[PDB]
């Protein structure tokens, strides 16, 4: 009897290449296969796009389409579905995948972060689809006062622009001041809206940037000495600044700040560097809760005015978020699997990280049990543990506790997690694990996965095949098969990692048995990797002197650009004076990068309760003939 | 400008995706150079004070600069078409010097402003012409005309928004107005 | 050294481009030449002995080229630019380019007369 | 001097690989492509001859870590390592054979260990996990409680060792603090024992080298 399954994304999208993976196990011969899909409820978008399957691919072969859009605007509101019906010879195999309505991003790039009124907006719309590819549609752009109201209309088409729209828009000489808002959507999905923020104020450009880095990127409650900030000044140009610094300090909890008003200190600084501290005896009698425990979780912030010895020029720089804690570590686990295997490694990925947010490097980790266990965190904190686990049914209490010296055992941090077993068809003990190296990895260095395998030695000769699927930026990337001999129980298979991967891809795999009594089950495992975050391609900006440096004003020079051919580059050029201003909504590959990973399916890096789970975390739609097919899902986004 | 630009360049290629490049950043810089320092709008008829700051960045080397305030016909100061405004002043080697100018602005629009250097023995010259905002005395206030609401059968309707009375208003400035349509939904 | 410094400012004192012609023009023009061939050329004569001589033979052929550079410029910001408006300032910042680069190809050229 | 007169751009050698595989079970390439003076070669597309589907990328050290399955028998096993770098004629590819005999066990009892393991430039301070993998038919793995292991560095034993294993599991898997003192390599051996046949004792070992950054 066999099998015909059908995999896809779990969400579809409108107008975009998505992609079927189809198999045919235990199938002698050819069969002819036909994939149509058809709106739910009622009934024909697309019935194109039909296969022949031949064993010279072993039996395996995907079928992309692109739906197109239309019937789909008419609601919007209620979440729609298609179904997608497909036929395997004489045998029909449908299931329905819910379809969502966004189809691609729009990066806005305003050239400074701080206008004046009178002064002309300048500003781009990047059309990127899905795939980070450049796309043809239609956007629609409105700006907002302070209050909310639109100010401009209009329409562009990015067709023959590659995916740039430059812009325009001349500020009012009377208007609001504040927050503004640049908001544009694509027409077909207006749903969806993306948004920049710049500000109108009136400023002339400042003269030199002030920065305020406490020694520690926190306060610890206990400590005698008290705050260490050092206050530092620099013209923009690159020159020392000599000057009086007045500082203050004060406590920000939720969104109201009250000030110290014993902290208020002047620190005249020399060569651009000056210090204060606050004392803990300032910082205790200026709230009024003498127990300093209850103080925690608080913030201080620093607010510092910086005046010239000629006093021609002021500027101010404040520096909030310095958290008051009593550990300085913060345990996370964000990335690590919530389901786990009886009898197999079960590698923990905690992500220690300091009290601002940044990630933590060169901490030890441990397990409270086991005590015989320790690591060390790598360069973006994460440490790799690897923790054996007993056969057996009962979750299992992982505790990790950081280990550092010089640090006394009551000032560690300290985290607890459930993991819970996966959980096999009828209690017959067939898992699969699937071990793998995850580290910063970087584009064209190979990888090796290791497709380990527990089951009884009385059905080893069922399986010769595991199946492997990619996700990425959501949607399959590659669907390949990985032969194994019968008697072997590990198998390798190197993946030739390009720079095609980037961020990150969900690896899953399974395979397909028949035991017990003669029914069908499905075993699969899933993994997260992360890649390194950096370009598809690259871009990099230099200069084409190599001598006579210091340009003086007025005086030609030459930049080279070292850009992938044929592309395009925008370029602007933005005087630090304004960053100074107002360093907020800038634009950088992180954040697009940010923004790419924050819209895909997976909803859990790897593993779940049992295989329709599996599935579902990785964000596809495994149906068969037979009938084990994964769990509906009606819902843009999984629970929180 | 003597500062540092920051330059950033974004690429949208058909192939392969898009980049953003690390910004890139060039320090112009001058030996001896003036920063003229201006606040954004100065009051019509108020008067008021700028500041030329010279700097000098040469290591071991006193300089004799001679500073100017050309004559504006907009603005008044002490400079004039018969009688020229300098100071002959001297700025120790690596060391800044401010050197006090008031204004009175005395027509409204946007005016321009500037110094001229000249060091002495060497040929070196900077000047600066920098222009700031004048604007009448007064304060921004935005009163509402008149709210109403539209009802074709309840109220066709014709309706006429009489004029504001713009009794502060002050002469020669213009003043905008503004009208919003929305409309009420209803549901249930 | 400073004879030479003199004669080389005094001989920038002949360049005339016409009055009549737009104030932002000539703002344009002389600071164009000034950055481009006045500074330089002043930092390269101040460093001669005092006993070394000049050639203002081909400096007045400097001269000479500069008018006809400025009066390229001035054709081509007049009437010559076709994408904006004639006597507009997209057109001054569009021509002002490639007016500078000329500019310091003829200073580049031109660095060899001051010795003789 | 040295300037090499060569007709293909590339050199493969076979240092680092070991030289005895264990049937049935993976088996870790250490290619080691250099330049014809001897520099080590940097990103080169190294494949094997068969199965032309798998390729690798040669890392910053010169090493580039292809893995071949084996089937379960005893025969020789044949290599031939063959770049295939881009912009070089089918000439041009450097190519080189080796042959790898198996291990034999003791009395054919088909007893192995393995201990795979991350193969990079591993920097003093981080973690290394190794897996002891093993392989014993279900007859007698009850036998088996723990993997003695033993680190060999500079000539010295540097710290032996236990790994405690619930019967039950075929993977188990050791984290190892490889602080300063590991450098540069260190041979990570290991073993179990138990009684097999019809009462003979009997051992089976392996060993890993690990290179460190100097
Ligand atoms: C199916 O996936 C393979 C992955 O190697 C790819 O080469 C092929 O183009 C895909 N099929 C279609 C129709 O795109
Ligand atoms: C007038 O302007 C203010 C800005 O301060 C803003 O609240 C709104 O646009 C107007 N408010 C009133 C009360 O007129
Ligand atoms: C034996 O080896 C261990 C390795 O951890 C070492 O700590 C110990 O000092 C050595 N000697 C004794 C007597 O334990």
């Amino acid at each position: 009897s066999p099998m015909y399954s059908i995999i896809t994304p779990n969400i579809l999208r409108l107008e975009s290449e998505e992609t079927m993976v189809l198999e045919a196990h235990d199938a002698q011969g050819d069969v002819p296969v036909t994939v149509t899909v058809h709106d739910f409820p009622g009934k024909l978008v697309l019935s194109s796009e039909k296969t022949v399957l031949t064993p010279a691919t072993n039996h395996m072969g995907n079928v992309t389409f692109t739906i197109p859009a239309n019937e789909f605007k008419s609601e919007k509101g209620r979440n729609k579905f298609v179904t997608v019906q497909a036929t395997f010879g004489t045998q029909v195999v449908e299931k329905v995948v819910l379809v969502s309505l966004q189809s691609g991003y729009l990066f806005i790039q305003t050239d400074k972060t701080i206008y004046t009124p009178g002064s002309t907006v300048l500003y781009r719309i990047f059309t990127v689809n899905h795939k980070l590819l450049p796309v043809g549609r239609t956007v629609m752009v409105n700006i907002e006062n302070p209050e909310g109201i639109p100010v401009k209309q209009d329409s562009l088409s990015s067709q023959n622009q590659l995916g740039v729209l430059p812009l325009s828009w001349d500020i009012p000489e009377l208007v609001n001041m504040g927050q503004w808002k640049i908001r544009a959507y694509y027409e077909n999905s207006p749903q969806q809206v993306f948004s920049t923020e710049f500000e109108v104020k009136e400023y002339v450009l400042p003269s030199f940037e002030v920065i305020v880095e406490p020694t520690e990127k926190f306060y610890y409650i206990y400590n005698e000495k008290g705050l260490e900030v050092t206050i530092t000044a620099r013209f923009l140009y690159g020159k020392k600044v000599e000057g009086t610094a007045f500082v203050i300090f004060g406590i920000q909890d939720g969104e109201q700040r009250i000030s110290l008003p014993e902290s208020l200190k002047r620190i005249p600084i020399e060569d651009g560097s000056g210090e204060v501290v606050l004392s803990r005896k300032v910082l205790l009698d200026g709230v009024q809760n003498p127990r300093a425990e209850d103080l925690v979780g608080k913030s201080l912030y620093v607010s510092a005015t910086v005046i010239l010895h000629s006093g021609s020029d002021m500027v101010q720089a404040e520096r909030s978020g310095i958290p008051i804690v009593t550990s300085p570590y913060q345990i996370h686990f964000t990335k690590t699997p919530k389901y786990f295997k009886p009898g197999m490694p079960f590698d923990l990925m905690v992500f220690v990280t300091n009290p601002d947010g940044s990630p933590a490097y060169r901490v030890p980790v441990a397990v409270q049990g086991e005590d015989t266990v320790q690591s060390l965190t790598q360069g973006d904190g994460v440490a790799k543990l690897s923790i054996n686990t007993h056969p057996s049914q009962k979750p299992l209490s992982i505790t990790v506790r950081t280990k550092k010296q010089e640090l006394s055992e009551a000032e560690q941090a300290t985290r607890t997690m459930q993991a819970l077993p996966y959980s096999t068809v009828g209690n017959s003990n067939n898992y699969l694990h699937l071990s793998v190296l995850r580290t910063e990895l970087r584009p064209g260095e190979t990888l090796n996965v290791n497709f380990l395998l527990r089951m009884d030695r009385a059905h080893e000769a069922k399986i010769r095949y595991y199946t492997y699927l990619i996700m990425n930026k959501g949607r399959l990337l590659k669907a390949g098969r990985q032969v194994r001999e019968p008697g072997q129980d590990l198998v390798v298979l190197p993946l030739s990692i390009t720079t095609d991967f980037i961020p990150s891809f969900r690896l899953v795999a399974y395979y397909t048995l028949i035991g017990a009594s003669g029914q069908r089950e499905v075993v699969a495992d899933s993994v997260w990797v992360d890649v390194k975050d950096s370009c598809v391609g690259s871009l990099v900006v230099k200069s084409g002197q190599s001598e006579d440096r210091q340009p003086v004003p007025g005086q030609q020079m030459t930049l080279k650009i070292e850009g992938d051919h044929g592309a395009r580059v925008v370029l602007v050029a933005v005087d630090k004076g304004v960053f100074v201003l107002n360093k907020k909504n800038k634009l950088t590959q992180s954040k697009i990068w940010d923004v790419v990973e924050k819209a895909d399916i997976g909803c859990t890096p790897g593993s779940g309760k049992d295989y329709a789970g599996v599935f579902s975390d990785a964000g596809l739609t495994f149906t068969s003939s037979s009938g084990q097919q994964t769990a509906q899902r009606a819902e843009l986004q999984c629970p929180q | 400008s003597i500062t540092t630009w920051e330059i950033l360049a974004v690429s949208m290629s058909d192939k392969k995706g898009i980049c953003v490049a690390d910004p890139f950043e060039v320090t112009v810089m001058q030996d001896f150079f003036i920063d003229l320092r201006l606040p954004y709008s100065v009051v019509r008829n108020e008067q008021v004070e700028i500041r030329a700051v010279l700097y000098n960045y040469r290591q071991n080397q006193e300089l004799k600069v001679r500073v100017e305030l050309l004559h504006n016909p907009a603005f008044c100061s002490l400079a004039t078409t018969k009688r020229r405004h300098q100071q002959t002043v001297t700025i120790p080697p690596k060391s800044s010097l401010s050197v006090p100018y008031v204004i009175v602005p005395l027509k409204t629009g946007l005016q321009e402003v500037e110094v001229k250097a000249a060091v002495y023995h060497h040929f070196i010259s900077d000047g600066v012409r920098k222009s700031l905002k004048v604007v009448p005395e007064g304060i921004r206030m935005n009163k509402t005309v008149a709210v109403r609401t539209l009802d074709p059968e309840r109220l066709v309707q014709k309706e006429d928004i009489p004029p504001a009375d713009l009794s502060d208003q002050v002469p020669d400035t213009e003043s905008e107005t503004r009208i919003l349509l929305q409309g009420t939904p209803v549901a249930q | 050294a400073n004879n030479h410094i003199r004669t080389v400012l005094k001989l920038f004192r002949t360049i005339d481009l016409d009055d009549s012609k737009k104030s932002f023009y000539l703002t344009a023009a002389k600071y164009g030449i000034q950055t481009q061939l006045r500074e330089p050329i002043i930092r390269i004569v101040g460093g001669y002995l005092p006993s070394t001589k000049l050639s203002e033979a081909c400096v007045k052929n400097m001269i000479s080229e500069v008018y006809e550079i400025e009066g390229d410029f001035y054709s081509k910001f007049s009437y010559a630019c076709e994408d904006h408006a004639p006597y507009s300032v997209e057109c001054l910042e569009d021509a002002r380019d490639d007016y500078l680069t000329q500019l310091v190809e003829l200073f580049k050229e031109t660095k060899k007369c001051l010795r003789e």
